[PDB]
């Protein structure tokens, strides 16, 4: 999984080479930026429910359509609005993860590889997902180093949607 | 591979669950020991060279019959193949200290190490010792008291120790 520690380590072991400080520097960077990473990453959890609650009605909003149009894929049936609210906790909890891990590996393993085949497999469209990752971009509460965290994973999701 | 944080959302992943306040609490602290980690890999890694050579000695002397010839460490071949594996083993152990989690150490050094070294005619359980060497010489660098602050890194060794014995029984 990606993250600065196994990458700082991958390097090393690719040049097959003892960590040096060039490495020991970059999981310091780490362990210090943690502090604002952790700080997001509890907030958003704590504060899970309502975001993804909030998010599933600002893509219903935004795409009305979505509420009242015939189909599995659309949220115009209990199950449809099930796995949408699903999805919306997905993509949460794994920005709760990218956090934690202090990069982008656990979203892009669980949710990113697969991702457009999935979309486009069970016609599900990406302006939705990117709609919800926007209002919790909007409405974590978060100030600061905290939100420049959460908002670093928040885009990279969205542009993984793009 | 994986570190201790990765390690942690893994397991939350494989359940689906967002961590709770006692597993923040968790990696929170390894964050804040993070400085002993860093300062014991520095510390082993500045002397890798000495912990090698010095574990090499000590080895051939104790089992000398490894170095007469016909032993699995006669000719420089195979004394250079020795000392590059004791090199390796050092080297993945500390990457697992780095990381917090012997995944690392565990999938690319000790897989299959063991079914190597049977088809090579290598003794494994002198390599073992080779490594419990190393191990009592990387823990006392890197947990010597003078040139830095003061503090206790009691369990910070003691996990050390724990890659070192690991490496150790998969290959024994
Ligand atoms: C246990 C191994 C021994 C010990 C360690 C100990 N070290 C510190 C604190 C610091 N360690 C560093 C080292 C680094 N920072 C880095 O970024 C890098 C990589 C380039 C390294 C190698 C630093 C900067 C500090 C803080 C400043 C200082 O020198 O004090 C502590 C204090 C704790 C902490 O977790 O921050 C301790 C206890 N102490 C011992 O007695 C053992 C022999
Ligand atoms: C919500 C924004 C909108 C929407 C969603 C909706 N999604 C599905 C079905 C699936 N969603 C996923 C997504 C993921 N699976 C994963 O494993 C991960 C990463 C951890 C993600 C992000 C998948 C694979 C599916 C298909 C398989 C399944 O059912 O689980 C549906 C159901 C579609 C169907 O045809 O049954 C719906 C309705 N729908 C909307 O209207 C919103 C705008
Ligand atoms: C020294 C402690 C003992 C010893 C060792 C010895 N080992 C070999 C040969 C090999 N060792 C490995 C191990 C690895 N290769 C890897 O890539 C990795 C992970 C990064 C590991 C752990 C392998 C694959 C070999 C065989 C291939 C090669 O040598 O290039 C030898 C050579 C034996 C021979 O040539 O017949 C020796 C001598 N020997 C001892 O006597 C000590 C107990």
């Amino acid at each position: 999984m990606k993250t600065p520690i196994t990458e700082a380590i991958a390097a090393a072991d690719t040049q097959g080479r003892f960590l040096s400080n060039t490495e020991l520097q970059a999981v310091d960077g780490r362990f210090k930026r943690a502090v604002a990473s952790m700080e997001a990453a509890r907030a958003l959890t704590n504060n899970a429910q309502s975001l993804i609650d909030g998010a599933a009605q600002a893509v219903y909003q935004k795409f009305p359509y979505t509420t009242t149009m015939q189909g599995s894929q659309y949220a115009s049936t209990p199950e449809g609005k099930a796995k949408c609210a699903r999805d919306i906790g997905y993509y949460l909890r794994m920005i709760t993860y990218c956090l934690v891990a202090g990069g982008t590996g656990p979203m892009d393993e669980y949710l990113i590889a697969g991702l457009s085949e999935i979309n486009s497999t069970f016609d599900l469209s990406p302006s939705w997902y990117i709609e919800a990752l926007k209002y919790i971009k909007a409405n974590h509460g978060l100030t600061g180093q905290a939100a420049v965290e959460a908002n670093a994973y928040i885009d990279y999701a969205i542009n993984a949607l793009s | 591979m994986l570190d201790a944080f990765a390690k942690v959302v893994a397991q939350a992943d494989a359940r689906g669950e967002f961590l709770t306040n006692a597993q923040f609490d968790a990696l929170s602290n390894l964050v804040k020991e993070g400085n002993k980690r860093l300062d014991a890999v520095n510390r082993i890694t500045s002397n890798a060279s000495t912990i090698v050579a010095n574990a090499a000695r000590a080895l051939f002397a104790e089992q000398p019959q490894l170095i007469q010839p016909g032993g699995n460490a006669y000719t420089n071949r195979r004394m250079a193949a020795c000392l590059r594996d004791m090199e390796i083993i050092l080297r993945y152990v500390t990457y697992a200290i780095l990381a917090g989690d012997s995944s690392v150490l565990d999938d690319r050094c000790l897989n299959g190490l063991r079914e190597t070294y049977q088809a090579l005619g290598t003794p494994g359980s002198s390599v073992a010792v080779a490594i419990q060497k190393m191990k009592d010489a990387a823990i006392a660098i890197a947990n010597d008291p003078n040139g830095i602050t003061p503090g206790d890194c009691s369990a910070l060794m003691s996990e050390i120790a724990g890659y070192f014995d690991r490496a150790a029984a998969a290959v024994a």
